């Protein structure tokens, strides 16, 4: 069983210093490097870079040189990247992955879960929830939410045929909106603010 | 730049296609070349490597070739498990440098659907508390593409879409618009309008 696993999601302001980190078991972890792979929100993969635990020996994307460090403790085989200041755009999904042979810069076989930071100047707010009113269909406005996620369900879960709970969109105030469609009660939940509204 | 590009960025496909998705290197890389694949929210991972290699448990119904500055990942026979989008990745060795492609969604084939359009003015409830938000429902359609205009007898509206109803290969589009009140107040008459080749003109609700 050789896995990556990686530490919890991430909710941060800008400015904040964050160290996420990747823990490798069943193999020689000093054995062979480490890679950190960004994904940004509905976008495609970056490298930002490699180290060697047994050394520390580490590269850098020439683009995320100097924006990030990538670090090692090879006594407990954890791998990291860490941020002293985050921005904003650091918001996203981040990978650690593990090339396929030892010693060598190859393919990643072995990725971890994934980490998700979310850097915001916003802070925790629950949700507003608006009846969408009147085969027809009708839904719940889930409006102006701080961070991510909400859970949408209908009717305590009876109510699944007809439902689209759509992605959040994320407005110009820094507050998460989504709508879910399918008055008549949406169940909404969002534990971050712990804010539960049966609508 | 060394650069890596990808065709097409969709791809349309039936369950049982041999389907063919392209990767350009902008400079010669041999068979350096690894593909991966990827699911909503799942972590990436690897199909072929040195261009042509399986990754043991990867099903053989997928292949690479290439050599310099093309190369190509096949899928014989497209399955289920197959719709998922796809990355190429130059690597080296000797010095590093991962470059990926930016991506192939391979996406499930099926006939046009005209979307059923919905729209719903604000609630009381919001109308107290400062803004008004108008949604239009744009609700299983296909193909993906649609275009929704909103008119007020921009910049104030947000779009959304479901990932494909894996039971219908539909998809489904939320547009809200966000004014305060009164922009909202001062007009009277809202409209929707939505150009999909699903429908012969546009359609306003």
């Amino acid at each position: 069983e050789v896995q990556l696993v990686q530490s919890g999601a991430e909710v941060k302001k800008p400015g904040e210093s964050l160290k996420i980190s990747c823990k490798g078991s069943g193999y020689s972890f000093t054995s062979y490097w480490i890679g950190w792979v960004r994904q940004m929100p509905g976008k495609g993969l970056e490298w930002m870079g490699i180290i060697y635990p047994g050394d520390s020996d580490t590269r850098y994307s020439p683009s995320f040189q100097g924006q990030v460090t990538i670090s090692a403790d090879k006594s407990i085989s954890t791998a990291y990247l860490q941020w002293s200041s985050l921005k904003a755009s650091d918001t996203a999904m981040y990978y650690c992955a593990r090339p396929h042979y030892y010693d060598s810069l190859d393919a990643f076989d072995i990725w971890g879960q994934g980490t998700m930071v979310t850097v915001s100047s916003a802070s925790t707010k629950g949700p507003s929830v608006f009846p969408l009113a009147p085969t027809a269909a009708l839904g719940c406005l889930v409006k102006d939410y701080f961070p991510e996620p909400v859970t949408v369900s209908w009717n305590s879960g009876a109510l699944t045929s007809g439902v689209h709970t759509f992605p959040a969109v994320l407005q110009s105030s820094g507050l998460y909106s989504l709508s879910s469609v399918v008055t008549y009660i949406c169940n909404v939940n969002h534990k971050p603010s712990n804010t539960k509204v049966d609508k | 730049d060394i650069q890596m590009t990808q065709s097409p960025s969709t791809l349309s496909a039936s369950v049982g296609d041999r389907v063919t998705i392209t990767c350009r290197a902008s400079q010669s890389i041999s068979s350096w070349l690894a593909w991966y694949q990827q699911r909503p929210g799942k972590a990436p991972k690897l199909l072929i490597y040195k261009a042509s290699s399986l990754e043991s448990g990867v099903p053989s119904r997928f292949s690479g070739s290439g050599s310099g500055t093309e190369f190509t990942l096949t899928i014989s026979s497209l399955q289920p498990d197959d719709f998922a989008t796809y990355y190429c990745q130059h690597y080296n060795s000797y010095s590093p440098g991962y470059t990926f492609g930016q991506g192939t969604k391979v996406e499930i084939k099926r006939t046009v659907a005209a979307p059923s359009v919905f729209i719903f003015p604000p609630s009381d409830e919001q109308l107290k508390s400062g803004t008004a938000s108008v949604v239009c429902l744009l609700n299983n359609f296909y193909p993906r593409e649609a275009k929704v205009q909103w008119k007020v007898d921009s910049g104030n509206s947000q779009e959304s879409v479901t990932e494909q109803d894996s039971k219908d290969s539909t998809y489904s589009l939320s547009s809200t618009l966000t004014l305060s009140k009164a922009d909202y107040e001062k007009h009277k008459v809202y409209a929707c309008e939505v150009t999909h080749q699903g429908l012969s003109s546009p359609v306003t609700k």
